[PDB]
RNA sequence: CGUAAAGCGCACGCAGGCGGUUUGUUAAGUCAGAUGUGAAAUCCCCGGGCUCAACCUGGGAACUGCAUCUGAUACUGGCAAGCUUGAGUCUCGUAGAGGGGGGUAGAAUUCCAGGUGUAGCGGUGAAAUGCGUAGAGAUCUGGAGGAAUACCGGUGGCGAAGGCGGCCCCCUGGACGAAGACUGACGCUCAGGUGCGAAAGCGUGGGGAGCAAACAGGAUUAGAUACCCUGGUAGUCCACGCCGUAAACGAUGUCGACUUGGAGGUUGUGCCCUUGAGGCGUGGCUUCCGGAGCUAACGCGUUAAGUCGACCGCCUGGGGAGUA
């Protein structure tokens, strides 16, 4: 039942990139926007668009680079079930740095390369690469 | 624009999700493909075809079917062009090693048709040779002398020509070749969409490869 | 499965106006209804497992329904399960 | 956790877990900083002292922890007020062996009665036991009774599972479709709990044609407590109440979102000179085949065994034991 939605939209995603599909939407929310933001200016989906008002609805416009889609893996890493919440220190890094994880934080959404800079840390929605 | 008169497009249901892309058809209960997009693929097609024929072109007019296999043994052969129009004898690219003989069976043979030993032995042996060399010939022709490494590839029909096309993607070999709605694309390297057993979209195309190796650089 | 006279006239006894179908107070009153008027039917027969199924689902909805309302407008509730005669 | 250990036979639902979308507020979860504390030894890094080493020792580092204060508000939690797509309610129809009750029909069997008719019938692999001269079987006619509903009938249909097929009325559950109207997160799941649950089996009463555990007889066999034959009691049927199990199986828990196709079956509905017995769409359910992908493989494959999430149940070598 709808009750996870990030991991719809990571999902969404994950699928439709492997059935080369051009775009993909969905309902939209606040959330769903601040990482399409981070996918997008990380370089993973061309670019999003949110295209109503009273029914919104988030779009991604996908990537495919060689023959590839550029966005080789995306998982959840916190959801209801268990959250996840790191600090600082302790935040992870993908792919050994290459790839990145999406962190929200007392002061927005940011990866973690930003909320590592930023000085701070959150809750670990998911992972890219 | 369009070239081929008609040649239209071709086969029903039969299709393959896959030639999607190279569809506009919906002509009562069979594609039209998409005339418009198949020949901005004679640009690249005979391109990359040339580019190469001037670098020197190796080729192989793979095409069969006792419906078009003379139609192939044709100014596609004559030219700076080798071909096969019958079985293709499978594992002939993947194991011309072995095969390679195969070929000296032909010649020191034929290298005898009119010369060595022929008319004697036995006229049982005769035909009961000649036997040995028509089966030979067919399937074995265009092959002859390899001069060049197989080169490219042009096929007439991606998937009933499967393993012809298969052994290229395994040997690092071009293969041009047409796809029809039904076939499954992806095998070919430079794909050409539209019909792929009609006696014309052969001969038009087929003619017009003929008409592109056998004149590059003078 | 109850009379359309009957549910409009219910629809109209319980909501602000006909139309006003989906109100809680409506819904439940409806049901409530086929409940009571059921309660015949099983009484009689009794081995009508099958239509029983059913019954307990107009119970278990009611039930939810009811539930609701009273998180939502405890006044609303109280007048509802009264007016109905309910909840002894 | 399809076939190897493992999805509860099925459902409803309390607690519990989880929960669409918007704004404000809170600052508990989360995050940040500061302060204090986190005994010494030990561990570790760099040294120092015993001829080396073990050993001894200086000094760091570390003790990933806890609390207090102040901050940050994206996420989660709390409070508030909303929103409409999630979920319901409403309207007219549709298909259906979905359930409960009552009524009724024809075909056959067995039996009873009578006509005709006469020595066999019946049964097996072959036999015999059995039945017939008190007239059998055969045939025809009238009647009684119980049980099941041929043809339709179909990888057809309904139900949560069990499981539900003559016809008719009455009572009743669910599903689906087409329009818009109403409620406004009312939802998903669910240990405990409750209900349902083939066949057999039990209890009191009925009911008894056919079938048939047990039992009896006849055979076969080396034996034959069997398979076969002639008989036949419980039972199989009805009401009421028990029992609660099945290879209760798709051996595949429920809900939701996402992902190339092909040929059917079945059931709504929109449009098209209805001008064709149709033409093009658009839902529900269903069968076969097959792509990615998945798999130990077989195989599964938009009705997932693919891609993800919420919750529940269950597995942890065979035997012992689903036993004590
Ligand atoms: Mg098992
Ligand atoms: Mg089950
Ligand atoms: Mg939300
Ligand atoms: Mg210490
Ligand atoms: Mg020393
Ligand atoms: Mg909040
Ligand atoms: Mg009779
Ligand atoms: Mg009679
Ligand atoms: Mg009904
Ligand atoms: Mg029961
Ligand atoms: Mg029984
Ligand atoms: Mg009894
Ligand atoms: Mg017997
Ligand atoms: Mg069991
Ligand atoms: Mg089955
Ligand atoms: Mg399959
Ligand atoms: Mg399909
Ligand atoms: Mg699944
Ligand atoms: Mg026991």
């Amino acid at each position: 039942s709808m009750q996870d939605p990030i991991a719809d939209m990571l999902t969404r995603i994950r699928n439709g990139q492997a059935a080369n599909k051009a775009a993909v939407t969905m309902p939209s929310s606040k959330l769903k926007v601040a990482i399409a933001n981070v996918l997008k200016e990380e370089g993973f989906i061309e670019d999003f668009k949110v295209e109503g008002d009273t029914k919104p609805e988030l779009e991604l416009t996908l990537k495919y680079f060689q023959g590839k889609a550029v966005v080789e893996s995306i998982q959840r890493v916190s959801r209801p079930g268990l959250r996840i919440y790191k600090r600082k220190d302790e935040l992870p890094k993908v792919m050994a740095g290459l790839g990145i994880a999406v962190v929200s934080t007392s002061k927005g959404v940011m990866t973690d390369r930003a909320a590592r800079q930023a000085g701070l840390g959150g809750e670990i929605i998911c992972y890219v690469a | 624009m369009l070239k081929a008169g008609v040649h239209f497009g071709h086969q029903t249901r039969y299709w393959n999700p896959k030639m999607k892309p190279f569809i506009f058809g919906a002509r009562n209960k069979v594609h039209i493909i998409n005339l418009e997009k198949t020949v901005p693929m004679f640009n690249e097609a005979l391109a990359e075809l040339n580019k190469i024929a001037s670098r020197k072109g190796k080729i192989l007019f793979v095409g069969t079917k006792r419906a078009a296999s003379e139609a192939v043994k044709d100014a596609a052969l004559s030219c700076d062009q080798f071909f096969v129009n019958h079985r293709w004898l499978g594992g002939m690219l993947t194991n011309w090693k072995t095969v390679r003989q195969s070929i000296k069976r032909l010649k020191d043979l034929e290298t005898q048709s009119q010369d060595g030993t022929f008319d004697k032995l036995t006229k049982k042996e005769a035909l009961m040779r000649t036997r040995e060399l028509e089966k030979l010939e067919n399937s074995l022709g265009g092959i002859k002398d390899m001069g060049g490494l197989p080169d490219a590839l042009f096929v007439i029909d991606a998937d009933h020509e499967h393993i012809a096309i298969k052994e290229a993607n395994n040997l690092g070999i071009p293969v041009f070749a047409i796809v029809d709605t039904n076939s499954d694309p992806d095998g070919v390297d430079f794909v050409i969409p539209g019909n792929d057993d009609a006696i014309r979209a052969v001969t038009l195309y087929l003619g017009a490869v003929a008409a592109t190796v056998r004149e590059g650089r003078s | 499965s109850l009379s359309t006279e009957a549910t409009a006239k219910i629809v109209s006894e319980f909501g602000r106006d006909a139309n006003d179908t989906g109100s809680t107070e409506v819904q439940v009153a409806l049901l409530t209804a086929q409940i009571n008027h059921l309660q015949g039917h099983f009484a009689e027969h009794k081995k009508d497992h099958h239509s029983r199924r059913g019954l307990l689902r107009m119970v278990s909805q009611r039930r939810k329904l009811l539930d609701y309302l009273k998180r939502k407008d405890v006044a609303r509730y109280t007048q509802l399960i009264e007016r109905l005669g309910l909840r002894r």
